[PDB]
């Protein structure tokens, strides 16, 4: 979305290269020079995609606090608060943890996450799914395993120690 | 040609023209090579104070400069115009003041009544369209050029019906953009219904919908990116479009909006991308349409209202008394909905702009009561509390729960209810505890106690705790299940 | 009646239209300040301010204005109750 | 060319050495301000400021200065592009 706001600026730099090509001793490839850096920007720049940015950070955080994650293969959370429920298909991050991260930007960023296809919505067309583990029902944002892996994470607690 | 006041001479030498004073004995005393000619006097119908235009020739080049009354009638201040090519000095300032006074007597300037804002000012309604202005014998003075570029943007263009078929027909029933257009049209009617300013916003094309609603009165230059107070005072009765809410600091905006909501004074609607909201989201060709067909529908709308004013007035009075009936905050905004709906009722009666006003407007009303969170702060807060408790089950006691071994107890889970201990409710609501718990009661959320007390005494294991018992039904409605 | 200070109303004709303007004592009795009413359609200059002040003084002598006691607030002020 | 306001360059001799100083319109046309150029080697006093203002006015009449349109910025200003 943000790169389309800069549309006129890229248009302009492109017309600049198109003008320069026509100068006498200044031949060069402007279309390749310009597409090269457009794609270099969308690849390397993080702030173009704040919703993904934030998401990765949250996952990073949860990666370090599994003593507070419940679910398949996980010991029950014995002390303190519950931050996510790991199901095979998804990691359901409880609403409170998402609030602690996003604060006033919660609605807009979760909306982006859904419009981006990150989450398994709930029954009543609600962003937060009801997730059942053992016999308890939590309410949280279900992040598909595919997104977890794309961002470099593996929240499984089941892996033979011997490896 | 104009006359020369008795007592003054005008020489024509190689050095250039020269206004001399005639002192009998006659001796000639040079005054200036820059003969001032006061062509017009302007009376701000708000201030009732006056200003002038001075015209003089700087050797073949006319020079028109706007000047206050004092500048022309006070030597020490007149002297300050030397920076603008006026031939005057501390020696000749008095003689030039006297000449100006006499020339003013013998060659009266044109009196022009002048307005510095649009809309309702004193008894007039100032339109920013030359066509309408040339008929009314008032001019539109706007020193500040921002508003002047804003007025050149008001200029109409394209045909009318072409706007009702190239622009309007594309979106007769898209409810969000349609209510935004109601805002941009009915802004004019606030002063007519005694209603104070308010806001219509879209959030979650957005910039596109704003650019499109701009074409009700003119170009997409009526829009601006997020001062607010001066612009509002200038537009007065006309709607304000502010764009790119995203690009700017949140401390700045909300303060700007609270400032706008207050009342030189103005009475109009703020349309952005006491608030009416449109959060649902509603191209390349309809853009060409409303870019080729600028604002014609707006003045048409005004003329339509003008036709049967006191009819639409009673219709609005009806919609007002009724909308004040149908939640507290939505009834606070009763007059605003009344207004937007009378705006739709007016638009329906225009020729090529027929559409369903009742359905678009109820559609967005219910979209608001459903989607907008802030209408129901007591419920919202409640949900926030439950969400919190959802993640802190190691501090909840009750049926099926491990005893809380360390620290504090935040709630007692019973099947019929969750009794959130008083201390947790205080930690959440702080000074608003009394009123929000009262609303929870007035809303039927809680199982009251014996002595007309909001907090029930609830037992688990060997203790009787005191807390707010929230019914299983409310928990479930809000999406929670503390059940084991 | 609170301050015991005084002000005036000046009436003049700007070519058939009466103009009544509230003016302080200083504005009327000090040429430098009288000059400031040019913005309100008064024909006066730094050259004629003194003669106009003197004319005002004399006109005031021979056609005394109406004396009105005045209050800017309601209720009990000094001895009155203003409704 | 942005403001349409004007300034001047004054040239004078401080006993064989030319002195060109940029001066505003007010400085040259108001005795009180003209007096301020004493700091820049101008022979003027509170006694002679008026006569020197008048001399400047007359000299300006009979030996008109050169008119130069001027810009303080580059690029598009009003109708020109300043390089």
């Amino acid at each position: 979305e943000i790169m389309q706001r800069l549309g006129r600026a890229f248009a302009l730099l492109q017309v600049t290269g198109e003008v320069l090509n026509d100068i006498d001793g200044f031949e060069h490839d402007h279309f390749k020079i310009i597409e090269q850096a457009y794609d270099s920007m969308v690849k390397n720049n993080k702030t173009i995609d704040k919703p993904k940015q934030l998401l990765e950070e949250l996952l990073q955080y949860l990666d370090a606090n599994r003593n507070n994650i419940a679910g398949d293969g996980y010991s029950s959370v014995k002390n303190g608060d519950i931050k996510a429920i790991y199901k095979r298909d998804y990691l359901c991050i409880l609403g409170e943890t998402v609030k602690e991260k996003l604060t006033h930007e919660l609605q807009t960023i979760t909306g982006q996450w859904d419009k981006k296809g990150y989450l398994i919505k709930g029954e009543k067309d609600r962003l937060q799914k009801q997730v059942k583990h053992q016999t308890v029902k939590y309410r949280g944002f279900a992040i598909k395993q595919e997104v977890l892996k794309e961002l470099g994470f593996d929240f499984s607690n089941s892996y033979n120690p011997n490896s | 040609q104009e006359i020369i006041p008795k007592g003054y001479e005008i020489e024509h030498h190689q050095c250039g023209i020269a206004l001399n004073q005639l002192i009998p004995s006659d001796k000639k005393v040079f005054i200036t090579s820059t003969i001032p000619q006061i062509t017009e006097r302007f009376e701000d119908i708000e201030s009732n104070e006056v200003s002038f235009n001075m015209l003089f020739y700087d050797n073949k080049t006319p020079v028109n400069i706007a000047v206050s009354a004092e500048e022309i009638s006070d030597s020490r201040q007149l002297l300050k115009l030397v920076n603008k090519k006026l031939d005057v000095t501390s020696s000749t300032s008095t003689k030039l003041v006297d000449y100006i006074n006499a020339s003013k007597r013998y060659n009266p300037p044109l009196n022009v009544k002048v307005a510095t804002r649009l809309g309702h000012v004193k008894g007039y309604f100032i339109y920013p369209y030359q066509e309408v202005m040339k008929d009314s014998n008032v001019k539109l003075f706007s020193n500040d050029k921002g508003f002047q570029k804003l007025i050149d943007s008001f200029r109409s263009k394209g045909t009318l019906q072409g706007y009702s078929k190239k622009v309007f027909a594309q979106i007769k029933d898209l409810p969000m953009v349609m209510v935004m257009l109601y805002a941009s049209l009915g802004s004019v009617l606030l002063r007519e219904f005694g209603l104070q300013p308010f806001i219509v916003e879209i959030s979650g094309g957005k910039t596109f919908t704003l650019n499109l609603v701009s074409s009700v009165w003119g170009t997409s230059d009526l829009i601006t990116t997020w001062s607010i107070e001066s612009m509002a005072s200038f537009l007065n009765s006309f709607p304000m479009f502010k764009d790119d809410t995203r690009n700017t600091h949140p401390k700045f905006v909300t303060s700007a909006t609270y400032n706008f909501s207050s009342g030189k004074e103005w009475r109009n609607i703020l349309i952005s991308t006491r608030v009416v909201t449109l959060q649902d989201p509603p191209f390349t060709t309809l853009d060409k349409s409303f870019r080729e067909n600028y604002g014609t529908l707006g003045l048409a709308f005004i003329k339509q209202y003008e036709s049967k004013k006191d009819v639409y007035k009673n219709a609005f009075e009806s919609y007002q008394r009724y909308f004040n009936q149908k939640n507290e905050i939505m009834q606070r905004l009763g007059r605003a909905f009344a207004l937007l709906q009378v705006t739709g009722e007016v638009l329906n009666d225009i020729d090529g702009f027929e559409h369903d006003h009742f359905k678009i407007i109820e559609q967005a009303y219910d979209s608001m009561v459903k989607n907008n969170k802030t209408i129901d702060k007591p419920k919202q807060l409640l949900e926030e509390l439950l969400q919190y408790l959802d993640a802190n089950r190691n501090n909840i006691a009750g049926d099926g729960y491990s005893s809380v071994k360390n620290g504090d107890i935040k709630a007692i889970y019973k099947r019929d209810y969750l009794c959130i201990l008083g201390e947790t409710v205080k930690e959440k609501l702080t000074h608003e505890l009394q009123t929000i718990t009262g609303q929870w009661d007035k809303k039927g959320y809680l199982i009251k106690g014996e002595k007309d007390r909001l907090q029930k005494q609830v037992k688990h294991q060997t203790v009787k705790y005191r807390g707010f018992a929230i019914k299983q039904e409310v928990l479930k409605e809000l999406g929670f299940d503390f059940s084991n």
